[PDB]
């Protein structure tokens, strides 16, 4: 459908969420 | 009376409409409105009822925390260090 799940909320929660995999991502990217 | 923002976190720190634009270990955050450096989809035109202003620490997405996007190429996001009041 559109590029959004039609909700401003779920879109918040899925950048939110992206960010969230973002912190871990990062954290496993950083070692040193 | 809302002259007094107050600088706690009260709910979520949603309503937290204050100045501050350095996070949690004082970088300066990345204004909301801007896609530098980093690309992002908070767009304050897709979240205008949050108060998504500036390069302001808010709680559009109801983090556990404000919090602000990064300006530093390396940090895309940032917390943003801000006292937490009863309510």
């Amino acid at each position: 459908g559109s590029v959004e799940k039609l909700t401003a909320d779920a879109e918040l929660q899925r950048l939110k969420n992206e960010r969230h995999e973002e912190a871990e991502l990062e954290r496993l990217k950083s070692e040193y | 009376y809302v002259e007094f923002s107050e600088e706690c976190m009260h709910g979520s720190g949603e309503n937290y409409d204050g100045k501050i634009s350095k996070t949690m270990s004082g970088l300066e955050c990345q204004a909301w409105d801007s896609q530098s450096p980093h690309a992002h989809g908070y767009i304050p035109s897709k979240f205008p009822n949050k108060n998504l202003k500036k390069n302001y620490c808010r709680n559009p997405d109801r983090d556990l925390r404000p919090w602000c996007f990064t300006t530093d190429p390396n940090k895309r996001w940032e917390y943003c260090d801000i006292p937490r009041c009863a309510a």
